[PDB]
């Protein structure tokens, strides 16, 4: 049994986009790939370990022998009956109530299995809000649920999964907060709801519904949405890497960040070009030999952008990041977050700002120009 | 009756087998050869920091 | 119908 | 690239066809219409199906073989059974009246008819072909058919085809077992021409693979099923490294040249291992160290003979699935070691190998249990001279009262070619004697 | 300006010449895409020897990769380093050589070699300074002893004042997956003492035991024994390409070694091996890796060393060590084996030190050997001949061909030749 | 544009048009109602040529159906496409022809055909550039030999210059189906050779072969033979009304293969023929094409071409293909058939490339080949004409309708004139 895939990778010499057949034999964990155009063999049955079968879904980039291939397409009707029937794409919520305790339900979001594809912390305007409860403009308690809804920010997530609708709803359960602590103290609902009002949690019904709801937050078109709540004073700036959000550490690093004390000013999920990344490491270029390790470890897959806030809980963000490589982490600064989230020098899950001159920069660079 | 004289192109069943469910013709049959560890990690291993 | 028996082209008739 | 031409003669040559050629559509998963199924697709560069099929531009597949008999009644089982629509519809020759167990009338009388249009299939088949490596002669030895029309087929083929390598396989007539009256004749008819035109003419026979299919598949009454689907595996097990990818490959020249020390030595024997039942194989663990015993035990030849008697000229292991190098190089010093199992002197080295990656595959409805390693085992023994023997004494019995043969001379044959061809099988039986004798 | 030129024939010297590719590039830090992706300079520095830079800072080989079948090509091109070859260095036929060596020197073989050496004489001329040659072949078929010896002798009349290195597996007593492999290793040697100035035997047998008790590997497929022949191969060379305490080119390991121009042919090794469960029981410093040197376990040919005498034998050490403990314990091997050793030779030991260990291990050392004890590696051959030869056995291919009965008899004598000089100097 | 005019005489004449007409039908996408149901517009921008606009949309045929018999005419409107022929278009006269010549030219064919020139200028006016001339007849027959050729007589002396193309049907030896047609073969072939541009000669033992061993039908009915007819006449104007690489029209074929102004009787074939088993396996090529093409059983004549050399031959080729395997494949077959081709012409072949195949077929080519051996065809009926004059045989049937025997002596004076030119070109 196989898993064929189409694939796009991009010709650093003819810039020229080149189609191959990547194929996956989940059986053993091996690769083949063929030639679309030329119909000859571009790589024999090879066992490649750092290919896995959770990393194959559409639109995904996988780094196969020091190339990167973007899968666009599905093989055959074998693998689009496997694999692409159950897939289905649904959006979260998390209420300003919720604000706090994001990273935990995050994580049960983790385990529960859903792969995040975008995330953006953001405020709803009025006119967005009304975008966004059109359903609920018969006004049983249109007033006070405007009002929750615009007087703080909310967290949007594009969650995908096997039966996402049905999981999701089921995940958050009732919407009154005691009757889902009555029936099923598990819910997300009844563990962090106060009150029925402040669910602390949404979740969409229908497809129609809730394709109309990712119309109006995360735009098609490419147009700007809701703004993001960036305060571009006294901020730093800190990445999780793709390795880390692929791996699912990101509401175990949102937990240790609010348990050190410093406050998030900002977050959002981004998905890098070659060029960005290098203006990004650009300060990095002729002083670190690996520039070109950490500039193909940050666009081998979406990162989480955060601007972090006030730096002074109990010592500054550099220094609470740790030394740059986890094993002198682990070895000196035992309680560092590269000791506890870090596997190598290139792959150490967070970047912080080395030099608090480009804080500013950064943030201006992530926050501002791109979005 | 299949013991003694069984039909054609079929091969003889023991009456005290013929009964006993059948799990045999479907799994693989033999021992796998034991995958060994690699030359690479022997002669020129993974560098250290 | 046609080209039943086994003669004179039957595998064209039974074909067509 | 690599390719071959595959040829049905007579009864026994056709009905193995069916056979053979059944098996290798579930090898490249080929659906009985001709056309691939619709859930899977296959990578671009794939030449697993271009040894035995040819692409048609409809996505269609078409096998490379020649379906030739004089009698209708064997080929209309193939154009009205359930292959109707894989092969050809005119590479399925037929004939009017057969050869009635008379080798005149396959080579001197009716074989002339057809034989323009038999060729002219063969010309079409290898000037489509790029590049041809040999040809896969199916037939026997006992019928008019096999012997008649397979003589005056196969020289045209040499006149043709210069050095091109020709490989027959051909049933043996049994020691105790034999079906029609004019068998030691039609035997003797053949092996006059083969020995100038073939450079590998494998042997099995019927008594040695009905004991086979009695002890080891525990099948007491075995029939005609039985019997081609085993005799299949072993041809496509020797053209596996042609399709498929190998850890070190033999081409069809490679043991062409490595199995055949003399001009008029030429005649290797076909050993498959292992031939188990499904619940045999439950119990007994198939090691490689195992299996490789189980071809030189007497009791797994094809051909019955005693393998004991004589002496082993040159052996051919060509093994598949899940086999390592290291397992068969202390297996072969293991059976160096035997002094049951006795080597030429002349001959020091007599061993070649050959490994493949894919393990063999199981026809449903079938009897062999499906395992991960098979080897197939092809032997140049002297032990097959005692089987000549008792042949040529069945010859002599014969034609001490001149019986029979006025069926022969009746038809443009004449009387005195039974003469040469006895000599020759008279100067074959010592050609085994002379390279035999030690120093 | 220290120019090497590569060349695959055969199937076991190309899966053995694919291999050594993966070694250098993870050395140098080249990427299966083409582009340099190291941590060093110092790997940057000599890039010339091995490989082409192109347009657009990407790095192709300097090889030619020679073989009848088109099967074999397609395996190597195939693979995880294989996209970064020339696609106009691949010259391949269409009709298998059959392991013969009449096919692969006389008719099959004399139509490509017109396009085999255009190929060669394009990246020779190219070159600034060239130094040699290095064709990766096996004695045991008709393929790769059918053009490879032909490519030596073409080559050579064209290039006579260089040093021209050929790596060849020998045949084995044991291993026998050749039924004419006796009549095509003698047909190889009657034109590897002609014209070539260094060989190197490596065998099959020595290989598997290395394997099975030195390394305790339980199953020793086929990706492993080519690992540790291209070790030996990018060990010889590296003083060409990484700066070094003393520095020893292949002609410098011309001079010191061959004292006649007919024995040239060494028994190579590695050094620092050791298996998976006694890593941490082993301790690593240069006396204990003299030991492993001199074993005769780790001694890739079937020949015991203490059946025999040494001429010459050097060493290529690597990393950063001592020189005074280098020099003072490899001589300790020459005064406590005298014996051994010859008599009428002072100075049987050449020692070289380079300052780049290779990828993970801090220290290497290949071993490099030059015994009168490859006799009987060459006697078992002779005496093989002799079995088949007198029956006339499996030659109506050869004679069928072009190739006559009357060369067989020069081709033995010339081996016996050989054979009497190393037991002369004994 | 170009507007073809096709004409249409005899029995044989209107069932070959009556076949003619359902083919461009198929290929232009033509409703027997009249309307068009297509799907691309490249069949829409070419359709003045051989049909007419209307209002309501409706296209109809340029074609003029003659005949001096109404027995047939009615089986031409009760076919298939019988409603879509113009009836102001369907002369008829009121008396048979009998298989006579000169009932057909002087007598009973000299009054109707004053009828037919009134509705010819009347349709061939209407074209903004007329192209040439189409005509379709028999000459084994009275109708079609008779009048057919008095038509072509008055049409070459009124449009001088335009072109005349001609499928004429030769009557061969077993297919013997008139007693006295040796008399109407060589009296019509007398007209042919001075106001003929290009002929095309087919017969019926090439056509009944064809069924037997190519197409290998049980029942080969006339509506099989005369879609391989119709199947050659709409392959020959193929780039005329579409697209190509490489476009040739009906006169760039009689400049090339008309070297001398008596040197036209071509003889024709059609590439793409297999039978119905043979369609699934067979993979279409252009070598497939082309060994398919220059064989002498797919040719639709009665004449042997290994019995004479050929003196010029065009090849038009349809579909989407390349054209080195094109050029490659007609320089290679003139390479080892260097004895077939006279040596005192180079570079005989012609060709000719559209890029809109037949429907249900992706590659197809008509061939077309001037040959002197089509002088076997005139060979045979030259000496079955002198065998009956020598005894004077069916001769009344002749003189006492108004000619002389004269006329016999100095057709088969010209007929064997002809056949002394081909055989001297030979040599
Ligand atoms: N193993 C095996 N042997 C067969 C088969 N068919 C026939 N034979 C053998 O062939 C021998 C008789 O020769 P046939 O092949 O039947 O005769 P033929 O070659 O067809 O010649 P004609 O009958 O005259 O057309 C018998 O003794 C059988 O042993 C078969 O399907 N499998
Ligand atoms: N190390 C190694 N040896 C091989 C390989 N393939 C074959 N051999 C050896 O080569 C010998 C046969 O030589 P062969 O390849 O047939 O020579 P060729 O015909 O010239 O290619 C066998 O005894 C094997 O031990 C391989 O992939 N690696
Ligand atoms: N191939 C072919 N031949 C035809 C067809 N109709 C008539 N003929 C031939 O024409 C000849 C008779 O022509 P005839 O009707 O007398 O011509 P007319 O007197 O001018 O109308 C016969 O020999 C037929 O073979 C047809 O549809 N196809
Ligand atoms: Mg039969």
């Amino acid at each position: 049994e196989r898993f064929v895939f189409i694939a796009e990778w991009y010709d650093p010499n003819a810039s020229l986009l080149r189609r191959y057949e990547l194929l996956f034999y989940p059986g053993d964990g091996s690769v083949e790939m063929h030639d679309v155009k030329n119909h000859r063999t571009f790589l024999k049955r090879t066992k490649y370990d750092n290919l896995h079968l959770e990393d194959l879904f559409i639109g995904n980039k996988v780094n196969v022998f020091s190339r990167q291939l973007v899968l666009i397409d599905y093989g055959d009707q074998y693998t689009a009956r496997q694999l692409g029937s159950r897939k289905e794409k649904t959006l979260a919520l998390i209420k300003p109530d919720a604000i706090s305790k994001a990273g935990e339900i995050i994580e049960i979001i983790n385990k529960a299995g859903f792969t995040i594809t975008k995330l953006k912390m953001m405020m709803l305007s009025r006119k967005e809000a009304l975008d966004f409860h059109v359903d609920h403009q018969s006004r049983p308690f249109f007033n006070e649920l405007i009002q929750f809804i615009t007087t703080g920010p909310i967290i949007a997530m594009e969650i995908l999964r096997d039966d996402a609708i049905c999981e999701w709803k089921r995940l958050l359960g009732p919407a009154n907060s005691g009757v889902a602590r009555t029936d099923a103290s598990e819910s997300i609902r009844a563990l962090f709801g106060t009150d029925g009002i402040r669910n602390a949690a949404h979740g969409p019904d229908s497809f129609a519904s809730a394709a109309r709801e990712m119309e109006l937050f995360f735009p098609s078109s490419g147009g700007c949405g809701p703004a993001n709540t960036a305060k571009f004073t006294n901020c730093t700036c800190c990445i999780v890497k793709p390795h880390a959000v692929s791996e699912g550490l990101l509401g175990k690093i949102l937990m240790a960040i609010r348990d050190a004390g410093f406050e998030i000013s900002a977050m959002q999920m981004f998905n890098m070009d070659r060029v960005n990344v290098e203006e990004f490491y650009e300060v990095y270029k002729g002083v670190v030999t690996e520039y070109h390790d950490m500039v193909t470890e940050m666009y081998s897959g979406p990162c989480v952008a955060m601007e972090i806030q006030q730096n002074n809980a109990t010592k500054t963000f550099r220094e609470f990041c740790g030394p740059a490589d986890p094993e002198i982490a682990r070895h000196l600064r035992p309680g560092t977050l590269r000791a506890i989230f870090g596997k190598t020098k290139i792959q150490n899950a967070v970047h912080c700002t080395d030099l608090p001159e480009d804080g500013l920069l950064e943030v201006q660079y992530f926050f501002k120009i791109l979005d | 009756f299949n013991f003694r004289y069984p039909p054609a192109g079929v091969e003889r069943v023991f009456y005290g087998r013929a009964n006993d469910p059948q799990i045999a013709p479907y799994l693989t049959h033999g021992i796998r050869s034991k995958i060994s560890v690699l030359a690479n990690t022997l002669i020129n291993p993974q560098p250290i920091t | 119908p046609r080209g039943q028996c086994l003669l004179y082209n039957w595998e064209e008739e039974r074909a067509t | 690239m690599r390719e071959c031409i595959s040829i049905h003669v007579g009864q026994a040559g056709v009905q193995i066809g069916n056979a053979c050629w059944e098996l290798y559509c579930l090898e490249h998963g080929i659906q009985p219409d001709g056309q691939m199924p619709s859930d899977k697709t296959i990578g671009g560069g794939d030449d697993s199906f271009n040894t035995f099929f040819s692409e048609t531009g409809a996505g269609k597949h078409v096998p490379r073989a020649v379906f030739v008999d004089l009698e209708p009644t064997v080929i209309d089982e193939v154009r009205t059974g359930t292959y109707r629509q894989l092969f050809h519809p005119e590479q399925l020759i037929t004939g009017k009246e057969d050869a009635a167990n008379n080798y005149a009338r396959g080579h001197y009388t009716i074989g002339k008819e057809i034989i323009d249009l038999v060729l002219d299939r063969i010309r079409k088949l290898a000037d489509q072909c790029t590049g041809l490596q040999g040809f896969l002669v199916f037939h026997s030895f006992g019928g008019g058919t096999g012997s008649g029309f397979t003589s005056l087929l196969m020289e045209r083929l040499s006149v043709d085809y210069g050095k091109k390598s020709k490989l027959e396989f051909s049933i043996y007539p049994a020691p105790q077992v034999s079906t029609a009256v004019v068998e030691p004749y039609n035997s003797i008819l053949t092996t006059h021409t083969t020995l100038e035109h073939s450079d590998c003419a494998f042997m099995v026979d019927n008594e040695a693979i009905y004991d086979i299919c009695r002890r080891n598949l525990d099948i007491e009454r075995p029939t005609y099923t039985n019997l081609n689907r085993l005799i299949g595996q072993i041809v496509s097990s020797i053209t596996a490294s042609l399709r498929f990818d190998g850890a070190l490959n033999v081409d069809l020249t490679e043991f062409q040249t490595n199995l055949v020390p003399y001009p008029r030595i030429h005649f290797p024997l076909a050993t498959y291992a292992p031939v188990i039942s499904a619940e045999k194989a439950y119990h007994e663990q198939l090691s490689v160290a195992e299996i490789t015993n189980a071809c030189f035990e007497p009791a797994n030849q094809m051909v019955k003979c005693d393998p004991r008697h004589g002496k082993y000229m040159a052996c051919c292991l060509l093994y598949r699935g899940d086999v390592v190098p290291k397992d068969v190089n202390a297996a072969i010093a293991t059976i160096k070691t035997k002094r049951t199992i006795q080597f030429v002197d002349w001959c020091p080295t007599g061993f070649k190998v050959g490994i493949n990656y894919q393990p063999p595959t199981v026809v449903p409805g079938g009897d062999l249990a499906k395992v991960q390693r098979a080897v197939c085992m092809l032997s140049n023994t002297t032990a097959i001279a005692e089987a000549w023997a008792r042949l040529d004494h069945k010859f002599d019995l014969m034609y001490a009262k001149r019986a029979f043969v006025h069926w022969y001379v009746g038809e443009g044959m004449e009387e005195g070619e039974f003469s040469e061809a006895r000599e020759d099988m008279a100067a074959l039986e010592k050609d085994y004697e002379e390279v035999g004798v030690d120093s | 300006m220290r120019e090497i030129v590569h060349l695959q024939a055969g199937q076991c010297g190309n899966q053995i010449g694919a291999k050594f590719w993966e070694v250098i590039s993870d050395e140098h830090g080249i990427d299966p895409t083409g582009t340099y992706h190291g941590d060093s300079d110092l790997q940057l520095e000599r890039i010339n020897v091995y490989y082409n830079e192109a347009t657009g800072g990407k790095y192709v080989p300097r090889a030619v990769l020679v073989d009848l079948e088109p099967g074999t090509m397609d395996s190597v091109r195939s693979g995880p380093f294989g996209q970064i070859f020339r696609p106009d260095n691949f010259v391949f036929g269409q009709s298998g050589a059959g392991n013969n060596w009449a096919k692969g020197h006389y008719t099959e073989g004399a139509e490509l070699v017109d396009s085999v050496l255009d190929v060669v004489r394009k990246e020779a001329e190219s070159c600034d300074c060239l130094q040699g040659f290095q064709l990766t072949h096996s004695l045991g078929g008709g393929t790769g002893s059918g053009m490879g010896t032909l490519l030596i002798s073409k080559i050579r009349e064209e290039y006579p004042d260089r040093i021209m290195n050929t790596f060849s597996v020998v045949p084995s007593p044991k291993v026998s997956d050749t039924v004419v492999e006796p009549y095509n290793a003698t047909l190889s040697v009657h034109q590897l003492v002609e014209n070539t100035d260094e060989t190197y035997c490596i065998d099959n047998e020595a290989l598997y035991d290395i394997c099975f008790r030195t390394l305790k590997l339980t199953t020793p497929t086929y990706g492993d024994l080519n690992h540790l022949v291209s070790a030996t191969m990018s060990g010889v060379t590296t003083c060409l390409r990484f700066p070094g305490q003393l520095n020893a080119d292949l002609r410098k390991l011309a001079v010191n070694m061959v004292p006649f121009p007919r024995l040239h042919f060494f028994m190579p090794g590695f050094a620092p091996l050791t298996s998976r469960g006694s890593q941490q029981y082993r301790a690593l410093t240069v006396p204990e890796l003299t030991q492993q040197m001199f074993d005769a376990k780790n001694m890739m040919a079937a020949c015991d060393p203490r059946h025999g005498r040494y001429l010459t034998v050097a060493a290529v050490f690597r990393g950063r060590m001592s020189m005074k403990e280098v020099d003072e314990q490899m001589l300790n091997v020459q005064n406590k084996n005298s014996s051994y050793f010859v008599e009428w030779i002072p100075n049987n030991v050449k020692t070289a030190v380079c300052d780049i260990p290779p990828r993970g291990l801090k220290m290497s050392a290949t071993f490099i050997g030059n015994s009168t004890a490859i006799q009987e590696l060459f006697k078992r051959i002779s005496e093989q001949f002799t079995a088949m030869f007198r029956r006339k056995a499996f030659l109506h291919w050869y004679t069928g061909e072009g190739m006559d009965e009357m060369e067989f008899t020069e081709a033995e004598s010339n081996m016996n030749d050989l054979v009497s000089e190393y037991q002369q100097y004994q």
